[PDB]
């Protein structure tokens, strides 16, 4: 099966914990629960290779910023996510995610992903959004955050509607084998 | 290895001791209470009172803790009763429970 190791980091609150439920139990959580950290499973094929995915769930907060380094020995590829409608947690990847995830493993695939898709296009988001003088983040502004970090590919979802996730873990894993 | 103190919970009276533990091949083991050892007009005290047979059990993790412990992980049988056990600090609880769910998958 070939074990794949998958680790998840991004800001407070970006639905990280959320990506991997839906994903692993096609049940979304309502919850919300901050996370400390916690461990997740697949076994999934991919491209007739079949794998065993090790998902690991980081925390957010930077309160946990000593414990969340510990998930990173013998990572595989990288999460880094960011919410489509959250232009604070978009600059974080270039100020800390990627920076943290780079001091460690300096050489393990990235992958950019914009998460809460279905809410780039919401009336209720764009009206809270602008009154602070922001905008949802863009496909082509998530794109080129992904050329500045070389994540080895950008994708966007909603693990609420499930629009692209599967896609995002099945190119995670290609990224690796 | 897998090493150092742990609290551990008695069902029977409700509290929480500290037991230095370890961990061989697969099998942990937790010593005598440190603090009552220590209060021993005496010096007793075993390294190992019992073993665990971490082959025959699956860590989980307290989602929010348990016992008014913060970090607190659980040894639940397969085939026996739980053991839960806790730490002071989460970087404690990581390590302790990757070891052992490295054991136990
Ligand atoms: N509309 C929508 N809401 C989402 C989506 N993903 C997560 N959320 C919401 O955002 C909230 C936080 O999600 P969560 O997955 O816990 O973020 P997180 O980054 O993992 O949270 P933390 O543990 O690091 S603090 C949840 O209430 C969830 O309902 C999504 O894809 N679409
Ligand atoms: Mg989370």
């Amino acid at each position: 099966s070939q074990a794949i190791k998958c680790v998840v980091v991004g800001d407070v609150a970006v639905g990280k914990t959320c990506l991997l439920i839906s994903y692993t139990t096609n049940a979304f959580p309502g919850e919300y629960i901050p996370t400390v950290f916690d461990n997740y499973s697949a076994n999934v094929m991919v491209d007739s290779k079949p794998v065993n995915l090790g998902l690991w769930d980081t925390a957010g907060q930077e309160d946990y910023d000593r414990l969340r380094p510990l998930s990173y020995p013998q990572t595989d590829v990288f999460l880094i996510c960011f919410s489509l409608v959250s232009p604070a947690s978009y600059e974080n990847v270039r100020a800390k995610w990627f920076p943290e995830v780079r001091h460690h493993c300096p050489s393990t695939p990235i992958i950019l992903v914009g998460t809460k898709l279905d809410l780039r296009d919401d009336k209720d988001t764009i009206e809270k959004l602008k009154e602070k003088k922001l905008a949802p983040i863009t496909y082509p502004q998530g794109l080129a955050l992904a050329k500045e970090i070389d994540s080895v590919k950008y994708l966007e979802c909603s693990a609420l509607t499930q629009r692209g996730l599967k896609t995002v873990f099945d190119e995670a894993i290609r990224a690796v084998l | 290895k897998q090493q150092g103190e742990l609290y551990m919970w008695d069902s029977i009276d409700q509290k929480w001791t500290r037991h230095f533990c370890a961990i061989a091949d697969a099998k942990l083991s937790f010593s005598d209470d440190i603090e009552q050892t220590m209060e021993e007009d005496n010096p007793l005290g075993s390294l190992c009172r019992g073993i665990l047979d971490l082959n025959t059990y699956n860590v989980v993790k307290a989602p929010q803790g348990k016992n008014q412990k913060s970090f607190v992980f659980i040894l639940e049988p397969k085939q026996d009763p739980p053991v839960e056990f806790a730490t002071d600090k989460v970087e404690e609880l990581f390590e302790w429970f990757q070891s052992i769910r490295e054991i136990t998958w």
